[PDB]
Order: structure tokens, then C-alpha cells, then sequence
């Protein structure tokens, strides 16, 4: 039982452990290139008129 | 030896830790210390929801971004309309004491659940013109915190039972149950791809879990207290969590490890609800102290403060479209903010 | 009015809806809430079925004035997530069992049950979301003590206790030193009562218990304060 | 979902009586009632209409005063109230449902009929077609004309399609142009400009044959069309 | 000698002025602006500061009239006569009002509850404010403007066969103005008392002081002016004659309108801004 639960336990650390992982930098250039390719289209980013906002 | 699998599960953390050591080099925030800031941001009160007559506990934006739901203490599940503040739907619940809202994004279904360890699906578009049970989901031995929908058939659950669920709800059993997470499960994000989530938990950690498969890919730690609420960016390989230590904290799925913390000594108390922008240029999230803040994201810096709610925010949303902010506080008023 | 005829119906649609959420909020205004927290095995069962999942909620009135009781002993969850919800109720009602601290808790025999029982009540009594809200707080088992206390005397629980094996005696203790665990004692206020089960007005006291609490509210409400 | 209406016969003229609708498997309560009549050669018109709690009770322009309409929410029934009948007043009288909220389909459950025999600034509806030969599989588009336009500032054009089989009740098509009623065929569809609106049939089918109806939802007073007919 | 006093209550009537309306204002602000209109005592707690506000236009036009001769006036003389009389009758039945439902509130919870809601409490508001104006509008006629020793006066003009109205319409003020309704606010305020003294509370003592201190400053602002205007009318009438006392009525007069008008300021004061709501409120405020 509680030794099956530290079996199982180290199995899913030993599963976990096997991702690949990429660079830090590779990441916040996904991140600022999502941010990039969509950044006009966010309403709350930049300020949309009064004529196409519904919400008035 | 049980001190021997001890031992080897002492070994996994280090060579997780120094792999996540190893696979980063540098940190966000010299990486955009080019870019131009966002800058002061503010949204006024376009709309106000009224007739809740407890305390909002959770809100969900519809797929069109018009009608959203709201869910408080009254046993009230009320479906309003935005730009028309008009009620078009408000359904008894049995259960008063509810802590989850889902919109189908189908529209045609809504989630609730709470204390009850039960989540109710109902179904809004019938001949008989009235909201009725669709179908009633049992079997966490704990409250349910969150539930989102898959799709029209799939509904996954996060409860205090230290689990997750997947559940189909035309047969009314569990297909799928996410376990390994010690404490009471309190948030949970479906990815735009909807096949791979984050739920984050009372043990101060977040897991991602793959639909399909059923198991844990991703364990991420770096809170030092309760995680409340959690969101995907809106891209899918990053996520933010929001938790009881004042703190916001990103990830990336990629990288494994915490790409970055959000927090000012102003803010003491916990964040209720977290959520992100359409670009991901904006995370806001509400907090106990009554006022939600907007941060930016590749920028730790806080854009705004949403203020104008008199007791604690306790949910957040985005529409679709990303025109307009929601923010459902305890003072059982509903605030649009554009 | 630049509005369709459809839109004014729907418009229509939504007075009607707040006529009827507002009648409801009358309703459960009308009526008065109880949250039930018993420590293990401290009598809850049967005291519910004198008065008459996650939660059980139970209502019944009693000369025109109504009651829910929300019993949230099968949640075995972090409390600190849901206990915040239970904030506004007219009344906690907390039980404890004086036959237990012979007993040991099935945790092993470390910690005795009316230990748990007080820090429970040290917990609950002093939560930041009940800073305000008055505790009924009943002792069951007082037939178990009365028959019970000559056996084991109650300086076993209580080192500090120097006293006389009666039963009124050792009941005054331990109703003192429960009332003694209230930090704060201006704002709330902690009604006791032995029960058994022949009694039928247990919940009589409760009803005085909760027009004490609704007369206490009225007057910070009314001005009188 | 079932509207039954009884009453009818053939009354002396000038006379005064009450025609019923009884409903049943639905919340009569949170669905508004309308009463519409169609002459025995000429197309539906609008009568009566009552809001859901009865707050509005509205009557077409050339019926007011003279008839009346209430609800029996305990009792699930609608009653029209009638006065001084002539022969204008020959007519089958249908019940029909509707419901007021974001996304709702108004119209959309009609009653069986009953028939009534009399002894001896509004829209105007065109369907100038009125008659058009069809030919199974083949796609046709039966266009109605309105005399203002449809269209509203809050983004929605307010037209109703409604097929009616031979010896049957109207069922509703298409609401706000392009929104097709539930349980109905994708083979019909609508489009429009805000002045003139078409519905199209892909491929035609015997359940296809019948008689159209145009609906304008914009004024209180609601206008019918002749009705396009189709002759296979 | 009453030209002395006459400035030292002029004095006085600036000072009270002035506090009445700041009073009167900021707790109608709280109550409907700054904050929600929560509770039936909170409807009767505004409706009683409107009230108290319109009682108070009335002593700037008084002052002018006891300073100077009227300038503004018949149709104004009798606008400000209105003014007097509606605040009288509007703070006879919303203090009786308060009163009953403390008393219910206290004594029978288990109907309070129930009974106490937005619409009763709006109803019975609406039937004092109706009742007020159709009591000042007899007493609205009756102004006139006069010249006397080339002094324009603006006073309630009473003819031979008036006087008897006269003291009919004084008395009105007394057996029911403050008689008929005084007798329900000793019943329930007293009554408060012997409930409140049957009771468990930390909160009974210092609800026992306030209970106190309202029933003892009604009465202290509140009786001397009916009694006096009771002594005036039986003078009036002839029973109790003497013109020395007519000229210490006249200065009682004064001093008892000073008395009673105090009121204007002094209530809002005790039924509002003490409790414990009403200075979480004004911290709230001053927060923001």
C-alpha cells in the first residue's frame, strides 16, 4: 500500500523526467511572437473607437 | 526499501531541477527589456449586472461573447445579456452553494456545481421553453472548485477530493480520473487545443494532464501557498496561475519551469481569479483587497487596477472577441469594463 | 424608444425575472440559517433527528419561523476553501460529546477526542468569517457522563482539574472551559445546553438561542445597537 | 408540445363569444400567446397578442376595441373574447406561441385551428411572385418585398418564413432572415438586403409543397404576405 | 429684554441652521448616495432627514421676520408657513413611526421579520407624508400679511369667528400633533426596555443608553412646546388670564420654539450618527 504508493510515485517522477525541454530563450520568443502576431487585434492592448465597441 | 524509493524520489527532483537549471540560460525579463511598455490601461464600468442577491462565486463568458453566466449563494444560476442588461435566463439551483459556472461553447449547455460534490448540466434550448437538469454528475468525494466544458458530451471537473475528472455526460460516468495531486484541486484550463490542461492545487503546484492519454506530463512547483485560480495564454504552450501568496506566476510547457513572478509588497492578500487578454499582452486577476489589477506579461509591471467593486472580486473573465473584461465580485454586482 | 418590439418583450421578459428573483430574496431572508459542526461522533445524528454527498441540508419550522441547517460533516475537505462560504449565517451550532475524553481518537491514542473537539472550537470560534456570528454550542452525552464520570475521573483530560466526581461539578468545568477558548468575547456570544435523548426542547433553546441572535441584529440595524 | 383551440361553428352575425386554446407540454407562463386568423381563400393576418404576466395585450389596427384576449396561467388556457362578428370575421382561427429573449425562435409552435363562419403608416408585405412552378430537386427562391426596411439598429432585420402544408398548420422557416427553425431541413434557407428577402429551396421534396408566408416582426401591428404558392 | 434675547437666539438660529443642514445633508448623502437604502430603519432614518431638511427652510424666513419686517410676500409667506408645518407634522409621525418599529422589531421578532419589509416600510412613509399635507394645508390658508405700525407681518390671520378655529388648530397640535402619537411612543419605547431588560446580550447595556437617551431628548426638545402651546391656547380661550403672564407666555413662546427646534438639528444626530453602522459607513467614506 504505502510502499505501492512510493513505487508508483517514483515511476511517475521517473515518466516525468524523460520530456524534452528546450531553451528558455525559445520560449519567450514564442511568447512575445504570439503577442506580436495578435497584438492589434486585442481590444484591451489598444484602445478600439466608440463607433465598433459595442459595450457603450 | 521504502527509504531507497524515498532516496530515488530525492535523485528525480534533483535531476528535474538541474535539467531545468541547464535549460535556462537567461530569464524574460532581459529578453524584453527593449520593447515599449504597455503603459497606464483603464476600464470603465460600461455595465452593471444587478439582481444577484449573494455573493458571486463564479462567472463564465459565453462562445459568442454576448450572453455570459453568473453563479452565487441565492441558488440563482442567471444567463444575462451583456450589452442589454436583460436576465434571458435564471434557474434554481438545488444546491445554493455553488462555486462553478460553465458555458458550452456550443451554448446550448450550462455547468454548475459546489458543496453538493455534484455537477449539474443543463440544458437551456428545449420545446418546453424552460431550463431543466439535463443530467446530474456524481461521484467526487469532495466539492467541485471548477468544470469546463469539452465539448457538448465531455465535461471535465476539478474537485477538493485531491482529483480531476473526465466525465461523458449523455452515459453519466467518469471516462477519465486525474489523480497524483496531493492537495484539494482548486482551477482548471482547457488548452485551445482542448486535449491537454492545467489544474493547479491546495499542495502549492500546478499539473498539466493530457485528455486522451490520462496522465501527467508536467508537475510545476514555485508557489509557496494555495493555488486559487489558473489560465492558459492564449497561444497554448504557456500558463498562468494565480495564488493565495499574492503572486502570479507563468510558465511555459516547453521549458517545465517558471518563467516568471508577478508581485508588488502593496498586495498582501490572495488572487481569486486569474485570467489573460486575447493577444496574452494582459494578465488580470482579481484579488481579495476588492480591485483587480492588470499586469503585463512580458513586463512584470502592473498595466492598471480595475477598482470600483466594494468587496472581494471573486471571478474573471475575457470575451472571446476580447472587447470587454468581466469581473464578478462578492458585492453580488457583475461589472463590464471596456 | 428605438427598440424592436422584440427587444421590449425580452425587456419584459427580464422585469418579469427580477420580480421573481426579488420575491425569492424575500423569501430566504424570511428564513434562518444554521451551520452544524460536529466533532466526530458528537451527537449530530440524533440531534438532527430530534429536530425533524458533500453537504446535507435540512429545514424545518418551528412556530412560524423557519430554519435551515446545513450539516457539512461528510466534506473531509481543506475547511479553509469552504468554511468562507457559510459567512452570513444566523447562527453555528457546535457539538460536543463529554463522554469522550475518556475515549481516544481512532488516530491512535495520542490525542484525546475532547482535545480535538477543542481545537476545533478554537479554530471555528476564532475563523475571521465568524467575527460576529453567535455559536450555540451543545453537549451531548450528558446521561453517558452522568453514569461514566465515577469511573474515570476528568483530571485525566485535565491535569489542572481538582474537583469532585458529580456531575455538576465537572460539567461547569468543562462549559467554562469552552467558553474560556472564545478570544473575543464583546461581539459574539455562546449559548450552552446538555441534551439527551428524552429531552424535546433542545430545540426550544434553539429557537431563543436564534431570537437573541435576531433581536442583537435588529438593534445594530434599528439604531438601538 | 400540443395547442388545442376549440370553439367555431357558424354564428349569427353581429354576434358576441369566446374562442379557447388550450396548451399543454410547456411553460404556458413564460410564452407569449398570439391569435391569428386566416380567411377561407386569402392568407394568415394577425389578431391578437398577450405578453407573458399579460402585460401587453395588443390588436391590430382594423380589430381593436371590438375584440379582447386573456391568459388563465393556473389553468394553462387562452381565451379571445368577441364582439359584434360580421362577415370580414370569417375566418380559421389559429393559437400561436413566441418568446422574447436573446436568440429565441418567435413563432415557432402553431396551433391545429379552429374555424369561425359569419353569416352576411403600416408595412406593406408584397410577395409579387404568388405563383411560381416547381419541379422536385430543383432550387427555387420565392422572394417578399417589404414596404420599409426590416433592418434595425441593433443589428438584426426582423422577416419570418412559414410553410404551410395543405390541410395543416403554418410551420415557421426561417426567423430574422437567416436563422433556420429548429427541426426543419437545411434545404431551405434565407438571405436579404434590408428591403426585399428570398428564401431558397436546394433541392424540392413533396413536404416542400405548400404555401409561404412573409412575417415582419419591426411594428406591433404585424403584416402578413399574400402567400407565394407552389404548384409542382 | 426680548430684543436682547432676540439676538442671542438670531445668534443661535445661524449656528443651528447651519449644523441642521450640514447634519441633515450628509446623512441624506450617506444613506441614498454614498451607500444603499438597505433597511426599513434606513428608508425611515432618510425620510426622516428629508423631513428634518424641510422643517429647516423654514428658520432663515423666520429669522428674516423677527429681524426685519416681511419683504417676500403673501403666496411666500404662506409657502414658508407649509414649510413650518409639514416639518412639524412630518417629525410627529416619522418619530411615532420609528418608535413602532423599534418596538416591533425588539419585542416581536418573529412577526418582524416578516412584516418589516421595502413595501411596508414605503407605504406607511407615503401615508405620512399625505397625512402632513393635508393637516399644514388648513393652516396653509390661514397666513396672512399685515401691516401693523407700518411693520409688514406675515402671521396666521385668525378673524373673531377664526378664533375659535384658532384654538381648535393649536389644540390640533397637541391631542393629536403629539398626544394621539406620543401615547404610542411611550408604549413602545418603554416596552423596548422591559424586553431588552429580559434578554442576553453584550450589546443591551449600551442599547439600553441609547434607548434612554432617545426617549429622555424627545421628550427634553419636544413636550415644553405642546405644553406651552397648550397654556397659550387656554390664555387664548380665556381661562387662565393675566397680562403680565401674556407677556411671559410671549417670551415662553420664543424660548419654547427655540426648544422645539432644536429638534432639527439634535435628532438626526441620536438616530443616525450614533451606531455602530453609521460610523462604519463614515470610515468607509472617508476611506474612499
Amino acid at each position: 500500500a504505502s510502499i505501492a504508493q512510493a513505487r508508483k510515485l517514483v515511476e511517475q517522477l521517473k515518466m516525468e523526467a524523460n520530456i524534452d525541454r528546450i531553451k528558455v530563450s525559445k520560449a519567450a520568443a514564442d511568447l512575445m511572437a504570439y503577442c506580436e502576431a495578435h497584438a492589434k487585434e486585442d481590444p484591451l492592448l489598444t484602445p478600439v473607437p466608440a463607433s465598433e465597441n459595442p459595450f457603450r | 526499501e521504502l527509504d531507497q524509493l524515498r532516496q530515488e524520489a530525492e535523485q528525480l527532483k534533483n535531476q528535474i531541477r538541474d535539467a531545468r537549471k541547464a535549460c535556462a540560460d537567461a530569464t524574460l525579463s532581459q529578453i524584453t527589456n527593449n520593447i515599449d511598455p504597455v503603459g497606464r490601461i483603464q476600464m470603465r464600468t460600461r455595465r452593471t449586472l444587478r439582481g444577484h442577491l449573494a455573493k458571486i462565486y463564479a462567472m463564465h463568458w459565453g462562445t459568442d461573447s454576448r450572453l455570459l453566466v453568473s453563479a452565487s449563494q441565492d441558488g440563482k444560476l442567471i444567463i444575462w445579456d451583456s450589452y442589454t442588461t436583460n436576465k434571458v435566463h435564471a434557474i434554481p439551483l438545488r444546491s445554493s452553494w455553488v462555486m462553478t459556472c460553465a458555458y458550452a461553447p456550443s451554448g446550448n449547455y450550462v455547468a454548475c456545481g459546489g458543496l453538493d460534490n455534484i455537477c449539474s448540466i443543463y440544458n437551456l434550448k428545449t420545446r418546453e421553453g424552460n431550463v431543466r437538469v439535463s443530467r446530474e454528475l456524481a461521484g467526487h468525494t469532495g466539492y467541485l472548485s471548477c468544470c469546463r466544458f469539452l465539448d457538448d458530451n465531455q465535461i471535465v471537473t476539478s474537485s477538493g477530493d485531491t482529483t480531476c475528472a473526465l466525465w461523458d455526460i449523455e452515459t453519466g460516468q467518469q471516462t477519465t480520473t486525474f489523480t497524483g495531486h496531493t492537495g484539494d484541486v482548486m482551477s482548471l484550463s482547457l488548452a485551445p487545443d482542448t486535449r491537454l490542461f492545467v489544474s493547479g492545487a491546495c499542495d502549492a503546484s500546478a499539473k498539466l494532464w493530457d485528455v486522451r492519454e490520462g496522465m501527467c506530463r508536467q508537475t510545476f512547483t514555485g508557489h509557496e501557498s494555495d493555488i486559487n485560480a489558473i489560465c492558459f495564454f492564449p497561444n497554448g504552450n504557456a500558463f498562468a496561475t494565480g495564488s493565495d501568496d499574492a503572486t502570479c506566476r507563468l510558465f511555459d510547457l516547453r521549458a517545465d519551469q517558471e518563467l516568471m513572478t508577478y508581485s508588488h509588497d502593496n498586495i498582501i492578500c490572495g488572487i481569486t481569479s486569474v485570467s489573460f487578454s486575447k493577444s496574452g499582452r494582459l494578465l488580470l486577476a482579481g484579488y481579495d483587497d476588492f480591485n483587480c489589477n492588470v499586469w503585463d506579461a512580458l513586463k512584470a509591471d502592473r498595466a492598471g487596477v480595475l477598482a470600483g467593486h466594494d468587496n472581494r472580486v471573486s471571478c474573471l473573465g475575457v470575451t472571446d472577441d476580447g472587447m470587454a473584461v468581466a469581473t464578478g465580485s462578492w458585492d453580488s454586482f457583475l461589472k463590464i469594463w471596456n | 424608444c428605438t427598440l424592436s418590439a422584440e427587444d421590449k418583450a425580452a425587456v419584459e421578459r427580464s422585469k418579469m425575472i427580477d420580480r421573481n428573483l426579488r420575491e425569492d430574496g424575500e423569501k430566504a431572508a424570511r428564513e434562518v440559517k444554521l451551520l452544524l459542526l460536529g466533532a466526530g461522533e458528537s451527537g449530530k445524528n440524533t440531534i438532527v433527528k430530534q429536530m425533524k454527498t458533500g453537504i446535507v441540508e435540512t429545514h424545518f419550522t418551528f412556530k412560524d419561523l423557519h430554519f435551515k441547517m446545513f450539516d457539512v460533516g461528510a466534506q473531509r475537505s481543506e475547511r479553509k476553501k469552504w468554511i468562507h462560504c457559510f459567512e452570513g449565517v444566523t447562527a453555528i451550532i457546535f457539538c460536543v460529546a463529554l463522554s469522550d475524553y475518556d475515549l481516544v481518537l481512532a488516530e491512535d491514542e495520542e490525542m484525546n477526542r475532547m482535545h480535538e473537539s477543542m481545537k476545533l472550537f478554537d479554530s471555528i470560534c476564532n475563523n475571521k468569517w465568524f467575527t460576529d456570528t453567535s455559536i450555540i454550542l451543545f453537549l451531548n452525552k450528558k446521561d453517558l457522563f452522568e453514569e461514566k464520570i465515577k469511573k474515570s475521573p476528568l483530571t485525566i483530560c485535565y491535569p489542572e482539574y481538582a474537583g469532585s466526581n458529580t456531575y455538576e461539578e465537572a460539567a461547569a468545568y468543562i462549559q467554562c472551559q469552552f467558553e474560556d477558548l472564545n478570544k473575543r468575547k464583546d461581539t459574539k456570544e455562546i449559548y450552552t445546553h446538555f441534551t439527551c435523548s428524552t429531552d424535546t426542547k433542545n430545540v426550544q433553546f434553539v429557537f431563543d438561542a436564534v431570537t437573541d441572535v435576531i433581536i442583537k441584529n435588529n438593534l445594530k440595524d434599528c439604531g438601538l445597537f | 408540445v400540443q395547442l388545442v383551440e376549440s370553439g367555431g361553428g357558424l354564428v349569427q352575425p353581429g354576434g358576441s363569444r369566446k374562442l379557447s386554446c388550450s396548451a399543454s407540454g410547456f411553460a404556458f407562463s413564460s410564452f407569449g400567446m398570439h391569435w391569428v386568423r386566416q380567411a377561407p381563400e386569402k392568407g394568415l393576418e394577425w389578431v391578437a397578442y398577450i405578453s407573458s404576466g399579460s402585460g401587453t395585450i395588443y390588436y391590430a389596427d382594423t380589430v381593436k376595441g371590438r375584440f379582447t384576449i386573456s391568459r388563465d396561467d393556473p389553468k394553462n388556457t387562452l381565451f379571445l373574447q368577441m364582439t359584434s362578428l360580421r362577415s370580414e370575421d370569417t375566418a380559421m382561427y389559429y393559437c400561436v406561441r413566441s418568446i422574447y429573449y436573446y436568440g429565441s425562435s418567435p413563432f415557432d409552435f402553431w396551433g391545429q385551428g379552429t374555424t369561425l363562419t359569419v353569416s352576411s403608416s403600416d408595412i406593406v408585405m408584397t410577395q409579387a411572385t404568388s405563383s411560381v412552378p416547381v419541379t422536385p430537386g430543383e432550387s427555387v427562391s420565392i422572394s417578399c418585398r417589404s414596404s420599409k426596411s426590416l433592418l434595425h439598429s441593433n443589428g438584426n432585420t426582423y422577416l419570418y418564413w412559414f410553410l404551410q402544408r395543405p390541410g395543416q398548420s403554418p410551420q415557421l422557416l426561417i426567423y430574422r432572415m437567416s436563422n433556420l427553425a429548429s427541426g426543419v431541413p437545411d434545404r431551405f434557407s434565407g438571405s436579404g438586403s434590408g428591403t426585399a428577402f428570398t428564401l431558397t429551396i436546394s433541392r424540392l421534396e413533396a413536404e416542400d409543397v405548400g404555401v409561404y408566408y412573409c412575417m415582419q416582426h419591426l411594428e406591433y401591428p404585424l403584416t402578413f404576405g399574400a402567400g407565394t404558392k407552389l404548384e409542382l | 429684554i426680548q430684543t436682547n434675547g432676540k439676538l442671542l437666539l438670531a445668534v443661535f438660529y445661524c449656528l443651528l441652521f447651519v449644523f441642521s443642514l450640514l447634519g441633515n445633508s450628509l446623512v441624506i448623502l450617506v444613506l441614498v448616495v454614498c451607500k444603499k437604502l438597505r433597511s426599513i430603519t434606513d428608508v425611515y432614518l432618510l425620510n426622516l432627514a428629508l423631513s428634518d431638511l424641510l422643517f429647516v427652510f423654514s428658520f432663515p424666513f423666520q429669522t428674516y421676520y423677527l429681524l426685519d419686517q416681511w419683504v417676500f410676500g403673501t403666496v411666500m409667506c404662506k409657502v414658508v408657513s407649509g414649510f413650518y408645518y409639514i416639518g412639524f407634522y412630518s417629525s410627529m409621525f416619522f418619530i411615532t413611526l420609528m418608535s413602532v418599529d423599534r418596538y416591533l422589531a425588539v419585542v416581536h421578532a418573529v412577526y418582524a421579520l416578516k412584516v418589516r419589509t421595502i413595501r411596508m416600510g414605503t407605504t406607511l412613509c407615503l401615508a405620512v407624508w399625505l397625512t402632513a399635507i393635508m393637516a399644514t394645508i388648513p393652516l396653509l390658508v390661514f397666513y396672512q400679511v399685515a401691516s401693523e405700525d407700518g411693520v409688514l407681518q406675515c402671521y396666521s390671520f385668525y378673524n373673531q369667528q377664526t378664533l375659535k378655529w384658532k384654538i381648535f388648530t393649536n389644540f390640533k397640535m397637541n391631542i393629536l400633533g403629539l398626544l394621539i402619537p406620543f401615547t404610542i411612543f411611550m408604549f413602545c419605547y418603554i416596552k423596548i426596555l422591559h424586553q431588552l431588560k429580559r434578554c442576553q446580550n453584550h450589546n443591551k447595556t449600551k442599547a439600553i443608553r441609547l434607548v434612554l437617551i432617545v426617549v429622555i431628548a424627545s421628550l427634553l426638545f419636544w413636550v415644553p412646546f405642546n405644553v406651552v402651546l397648550f397654556l397659550t391656547s387656554l390664555h387664548s380661550m380665556h381661562i387662565l388670564d393675566g397680562c403680565s403672564i401674556s407677556q411671559q407666555l410671549t417670551y415662553a413662546t420664543h424660548v419654547t420654539e427655540i426648544i422645539s427646534f432644536t429638534h432639527c438639528c439634535v435628532n438626526p444626530v441620536i438616530y443616525a450618527f450614533v451606531g455602530e453602522k453609521f460610523k462604519k459607513h463614515l470610515s468607509e467614506i472617508f476611506q474612499k
